[PDB]
């Protein structure tokens, strides 16, 4: 990604907003693989250390190696808004040149935190 | 003649001004090079070699070929655009005659422009100004979906770099949808029976980005021993040009007063 | 050994910062790919050198000179554009004439700077950065 | 016809030129590569350069040949700096013909069996003429210029090339 | 010795070095590295560094010397830039030696007592070049430079590092 942030050392837990709703992937689990949404997604080290991160699209390729992979465009912590109230309305409101870009820039923004 | 030679140092001692002050700003790219190249080979593989581990790769079936060649259209970087189109055309003739290529940068689309014209059709100049982006692999990967689907055997060419010494020619490859699902061994992923279409997409253009940032530091690692030699081989014209400055010098003192000499002493 | 005392403490670091700068001035303009410690000093000698410009017929003398100097090696006038500074030097040598005459007097008399006249153009460096 | 310290400048043999109908130069330079004769191919003229002597065959080869040679010497400074890589795909190409054509003028003389030990060789006028004819062309180009050097016509060129292919 | 416009084909310069038998370059730059006196090592040169003049012993050592100072100045390139971690560890022992060896080519005058006030000290030939290669052959190459900066002999460098210590 733009940023690289994870090494792929020791097991850990995650989850993830899958198309197919937000899922959990644990220890060895399936090589279950299809594309995620843009949503929040919540990891936490052992012991129950509270992180995050955001991602914007990409799969989450997993191996029987007890060891999970995720590719993004984004990723950065959640610290990390007039301007896109207006670019929602503005997205609302399209003539017939192709809106497909209207639509799919407020869907990241369905998180909102 | 000598009202050129102090014209003509003055040009070559700050050449040396130019390729000396070239090394050391590569160098700093180098660093930047490479975390721009960890941003795409730390990446990128976690979708391709992990995923070259169900192997579906050669397919059997004889097509049409695809060879995307990767670079970027500032030169003064040593021989990369040169070996590049020997290494497409040593495995041309002996490949065969079908062949397509999509060229990336102002200085391929005449490398090979003006040898297989007709195996392109689509070639966009204005790739390497800076450190090239994700935003533009989207700009060029969508059309080559986008004029036609055609070939299965898609295969990127780039350069591999070690320990920047030297460009390395080889033929990576990227799988196709029809190859991706026809593997011998695939059955251990659980795909929910979702897109398998948007898998080849989403490598494809991130080979691209993978190959504009590794043969993007064979362009630095390389443009240093062009403008290193450019700057031991400027010195060693530079003396040649300053001993001849001097013997030029010593002939106008000489030729001039034997001149007065000559007048003086006529009476 | 010819050189003011007023002036061999402000202009001795300013000798020896225009000499690594000689070639750092002519090959930073190409590209933007310079370090902020090596850019750094083009970002200050382009308005030392900028401050050593002087008009026709127009002799400043050594209490007049010594001020400016001493703010070229701290670098207190990095921040103003290579447009204004030559201004900035003109409207800052007539604030001082008419906020520390005794100083510009003092030195004008004896030529020598302690540690306490040094204190004393801090408060001058205070007054001019909301102009 | 001496030149004193490599100077054509000098009042002796600047005065000698006029009274020749046609000059062949020696250059110290190209005697330093390894080229012998040293004949300086830009700078050895003739009277008998024309269409109404030797006719159109002989002088389009000569006046081929001419701008081959010089369009390599023109750009020995990118060359010697920059290096043969910054060039384009046809100033490339050029190049490479020249230093075969510059390393083909080169000829063991009869003489020379002392200093090379070579056999003399003696090239036909109209022989030499095709000789560069299967130069400038797409033919023979793929041979390297070591297979030039001290050559006589190319049907000596193939004789070391059939070594070479071995 | 000065030289007419850097001029060393000149004939006033040119007449004086042929009855010359040595050389002693000072370099301002030399100064500006806190050596003092400001000796170049690299371009100062002598007729009597021969083996028949001074021997094995003296020619090996001088010879060694400069190598080293001709590689710090070749790995200068990496060193002021890259740093001191991308070298062979004989490598970066050599950049060390270097910093050894440049900083122990300083030496105080005697007559400096009055602008310097450091005591003078005064050494002689045998007790230098025995010196050397205590310097050189990994013996005490863990102290700091301050060790070798401005010293004399080699019986004083460890006397100066019981001083340094504490």
């Amino acid at each position: 990604l733009t940023q690289s942030i994870y090494n792929q050392k020791e097991v850990t837990q995650v989850n993830i907003p899958s198309t197919a709703g937000e899922l959990g992937i644990l220890a060895n689990h399936v090589p279950t693989i299809q594309q995620l949404k843009p949503g929040v997604v919540e990891v936490i080290e052992t012991n129950g250390e509270t992180k995050s991160y955001f991602i914007s699209g990409g799969f989450a390729t997993v191996q029987p190696d007890s060891e999970l992979s995720v590719n993004s465009i984004e990723a950065f912590q959640a610290e990390d808004k007039s301007l896109t109230a207006e670019a929602q309305k503005n997205a609302q409101s399209a003539d017939e040149a192709v809106a497909a870009e209207a639509e799919i820039e407020l869907e990241v923004l369905e998180a909102l935190a | 003649t000598l009202r050129e030679i102090e014209m003509r140092l003055k040009s070559i001692k700050n050449i040396e001004k130019i390729t000396n002050t070239m090394k050391i700003v590569a160098s700093t790219k180098l660093g930047k090079a490479q975390r721009a190249m960890a941003t795409s080979k730390v990446y990128n593989e976690a979708s391709e070699k992990v995923f070259e581990n169900s192997e579906t790769a050669v397919p059997e079936n004889i097509e049409k070929r695809l060879w995307v060649v990767v670079s970027s259209d500032k030169g003064l970087c040593g021989s990369i655009h040169s070996q590049l189109a020997r290494t497409v055309r040593r495995k041309l003739l002996d490949g065969e005659k079908l062949i397509d290529i999509v060229a990336v940068g102002e200085k391929i689309k005449a490398q090979l422009g003006r040898s297989n014209p007709e195996q392109m059709r689509l070639s966009f100049g204005g790739t390497g100004k800076e450190a090239p982006t994700f935003e533009e692999a989207a700009h060029i990967a969508d059309e080559i979906l986008a004029l036609d689907t055609q070939y299965d055997d898609i295969e990127i060419v780039y350069n591999k770099v070690l320990s920047g010494i030297s460009f390395e020619p080889i033929m990576k490859e990227s799988y196709s949808a029809k190859a991706i699902e026809d593997a011998p061994k695939f059955g251990q992923y659980e795909l929910e029976d979702d897109v398998v279409k948007n898998l080849a997409d989403f490598s494809l253009a991130n080979t691209i980005y993978a190959a504009m940032a590794e043969g993007h530091a064979a362009e630095i690692s390389a443009r240093r021993n062009a403008m290193d030699n450019a700057s031991k081989n400027a010195s060693d014209m530079i003396n040649k040009y300053s001993i001849l400055y001097n013997r030029t010098r010593q002939a106008v003192i000489t030729n001039e007063l034997v001149d007065i000499i000559t007048g003086a002493s006529s009476l | 050994a010819a050189q003011v005392k007023a002036m061999k403490q402000v202009a001795g670091s300013l000798k020896l910062f225009l000499a690594q700068y000689r070639e750092v001035a002519a090959f930073a303009q190409f590209g933007s790919d310079l370090d902020a410690s090596t850019k750094q000093t083009l970002t200050r000698g382009e308005r030392l050198t900028l401050l050593l410009k002087q008009k026709q017929a127009s002799p400043m003398s050594s209490e007049e000179m010594v001020p400016l100097i001493y703010a070229g090696v701290n670098g207190y006038i990095d921040n103003i554009p290579v447009k204004q500074v030559e201004k900035f030097e003109a409207e800052f040598v007539s604030y001082l004439h008419a906020n520390e005459s005794d100083l510009l007097k003092d030195i004008a008399a004896t030529g020598e700077l302690s540690k306490e006249n040094l204190e004393k153009l801090k408060s001058i460096t205070e007054n001019f950065v909301g102009s | 016809v001496y030149v004193p310290a490599d100077d054509l400048t000098d009042p002796a043999p600047a005065t000698t030129f006029a009274h020749l109908d046609a000059t062949t130069v020696l250059s110290r330079g190209i005697s330093e590569l390894g080229i012998y004769p040293a004949v300086d191919p830009l700078d050895s003229k003739s009277r008998l350069l024309d269409i109404d002597v030797v006719g159109q065959e002989h002088y389009d080869v000569a006046s081929n040949v001419q701008q081959t040679l010089q369009a390599y010497k023109s750009l020995q400074d990118i060359i010697a700096i920059l290096g043969m890589d910054e060039l384009s795909e046809q100033d490339k190409l050029t190049v490479e013909r020249a230093r075969k054509i510059q390393r083909f003028l080169s000829q063991p003389f009869t003489v020379a069996e002392v200093f090379t030990g070579i056999e003399g060789r003696l090239v036909s006028l109209k022989d030499t003429v095709r000789s560069f004819k299967e130069i400038l062309d797409g033919k023979h180009d793929a041979l390297p210029e070591a297979a030039f050097y001290m050559v006589g016509g190319i049907e000596e060129v193939v004789a070391k090339a059939e070594k070479l292919a071995a």
